[PDB]
């Protein structure tokens, strides 16, 4: 009823524009008044709101011009710097496309800035990269020395200047004087200004504050900031010890375990990340990233019907999404449970919010309908996945496979040209045409083409028996 | 004073860096395009970034000198005042003051070098 117990009932139900408009109006009633004063800025920093934990989109600049790993060539095994791709799609040379798609994955990393910068924007990062990683307050007119002194004042002060304004330097200029206010006894300012320092670019100078402020009281927060500043400097084996203690510290985190098999599945050796991703299952059993991991890799290694059961899990817990229905159908075809497999594609080109999600499924739908015979329904799927999406580079391939099919050899030759042109990292358009190549002639385009496809899946084995009977043909 | 102004322009020099690497990037862009005029833009902000973070850099210096003649002349403070006793009436004064340093008790600290 009241405007100030309102507006605040509207803040603990996570209102957050209700609360705000009263605020302002009991602001402009009266140019003194706190309590609504810090009330409008929670609404204001709560409605953009994001942890900082899983932030980590350092992008392009952070990728090649910033070095803070210690050993340049390190031991292989001790740094994040399966399947084949005969069964598993890739992403690059190595780095098999993954579940649980989020914010922080870098799967792989470029070399130079004209490979990242000539390659498409969304190919090493979740969202495209980045060079660099009226109003209610201005943040010039505020003394924060005396906004420091009053630390009711100055904790969502500094939430609104970190997370709402993104103003780094005058937020650690406040984390500071609110910290020797406090005689360096919070762990929460430590927290704070241990983030400021992370995204400035000072890793250490972060490590310190959050190793300080583990010393005063442990938290899952401070354990996964630290296990970020270790993933930042290139040292995987010191967050694993640093996660361990942590569970020695929380018995049965789910955060921590998922964190071990992140890092695990970033170093690439999945016969340890499935078992922290069931101990977290063990723990949580509506995990969306342990059961979309654990469901990928038993797809993937001919058990789709582990994988369905796994992903109608997420099904049954209101997940309701085009990935997950396209999954289901794949799942439920290859599962050879032929009465739910078409109804759930139907559903994600309902629900697919994008164009590439529906090029997806029209693939998808492709490989079902090449599945059940009748070429020409997978040719207009290809077609129309082309026509959704047209860098989607698997649609040219197998668009290319069916037209050589029919016999059209120069459409063949162009799509897959365009597919090797768009990927470079796939290696069935470079070995479809080296083979079609053979099998007219030029064994040099065979031979510039066969050495690409063992540059993309260099364990291959037709590529190594052409580009034998191709260094023999030159001798 | 001395370690307030060092965080200071360490925070604004980090920033300053990370502004320069964007432009790196940015500039490198403009180039690979063929788009020079972008491009001298660009070299140009980068000049004037390499000119302020100079400037912060001699600033910088200069405090963190003093900084540190103002720890060794603390140390020495310390060292002089137990090395004024001898035997185990030295030690006691070392981790005494060192104890009153952590604390920030100056006026005790003094009467830790007073009489011990």
């Amino acid at each position: 009823m009241e405007p100030l117990l309102l507006a605040w009932s509207y803040f603990r139900r996570r209102r957050f524009q209700l609360c705000a408009d009263l605020c302002t109006q009991m602001l402009e009633k009266s140019p003194c008044d706190q309590a609504a004063w810090i009330l409008k800025a929670r609404a204001l920093t709560e409605m953009v709101y994001v942890d900082e934990i899983d932030v980590d989109e350092e992008g392009i600049a952070e990728m090649i011009l910033d070095e803070n790993a210690i050993a340049q060539v390190p031991r292989p095994g001790t740094s994040l710097k399966g399947p084949s791709p005969a069964v598993r799609p890739v992403t690059q040379a190595g780095r098999p496309i993954t579940g649980f798609l989020r914010p922080s994955t870098q799967s792989g990393r470029p070399g130079t800035i004209e490979q990242a910068i000539k390659t498409p924007r969304t190919a090493y990062t979740a969202r495209p990269i980045a060079s660099s990683s009226g109003p209610f307050i201005n943040l010039s007119r505020l003394n924060l020395a005396k906004y420091a002194q009053k630390p009711k004042l100055a904790k969502a002060l500094f939430e609104y200047i970190f997370h709402h304004e993104n103003d780094v330097k005058t937020a650690l200029d406040l984390a500071a004087l609110s910290t020797e206010h406090s005689q360096y006894k919070d762990w929460w300012w430590k927290v704070q200004i241990g983030k400021c320092y992370y995204r400035l670019g000072l890793y250490r100078e972060a490590e310190k504050q959050f190793k300080s402020a583990l010393k005063q009281q442990e938290m899952v927060d401070t354990f996964l900031y630290l296990a970020k500043v270790y993933i930042s400097l290139d040292q995987p084996l010191t967050a694993l010890n640093l996660f361990k203690q942590g569970l020695d510290k929380f018995p049965g985190e789910v955060t921590l375990l998922c964190g071990i098999a992140r890092i695990y599945e970033e170093m690439n050796n999945i016969s340890s990340a499935t078992e922290y991703y069931k101990e977290v299952l063990k723990q949580d059993n509506t995990h969306v990233e342990a059961i979309a991991c654990i469901g990928s890799n038993h797809f993937y290694t001919d058990q789709p019907e582990v994988a369905l059961r796994f992903y109608r899990r997420l099904l049954q817990m209101g997940v309701y999404n085009c990935q997950l229905f396209n999954n289901l159908g794949l799942c439920c075809f290859y599962a050879q449970q032929y009465d739910m497999t078409l109804t759930s594609f139907e559903r994600a080109l309902s629900l697919a919010e994008n164009e590439e999600e529906v090029a997806d499924v029209w693939y998808n739908l492709g490989h079902v309908a090449v599945g059940t015979g009748d070429t020409n329904l997978a040719h207009q799927c290809f077609r129309l996945a082309l026509v959704s999406n047209n860098q989607h580079a698997e649609a040219y391939n197998n668009l290319a496979v069916l037209e050589m099919r029919r016999g059209h050899v120069e459409q063949a030759k162009a799509l897959l040209q365009t597919a090797s042109s768009l990927a470079p990292h796939m290696y069935e358009p470079h070995f479809n045409f080296a083979t079609i190549s053979d099998k007219i002639g030029d064994l040099q385009r065979s031979y510039a083409a066969a050495k690409k496809s063992e540059a993309a899946f260099p364990d291959h084995v037709d590529t190594q028996h052409l580009i034998k009977q191709l260094e023999q043909h030159f001798a | 004073e001395y370690h307030s102004v060092h965080q200071k322009l360490s925070a604004d020099m980090a920033d300053n860096s990370n502004l320069i690497r964007s432009l790196l990037v940015q500039a490198e862009d403009a180039r690979l395009m063929r788009d020079m005029k972008t491009m001298k833009n660009r070299y140009k902000e980068l000049y004037d970034l390499n000119k302020d973070l100079l400037n912060g850099y001699k600033i910088r210096c200069n405090n963190h000198t003093e900084l540190l003649g103002s720890l060794k002349a603390v140390n020495q403070a310390i060292q002089r005042a137990g090395h004024l006793r001898v035997g185990k009436p030295k030690n006691q004064v070392i981790t005494a003051c060192r104890d009153a340093i952590r604390s920030n008790n100056i006026n005790m600290l003094f009467r830790i070098m007073r009489v011990g």
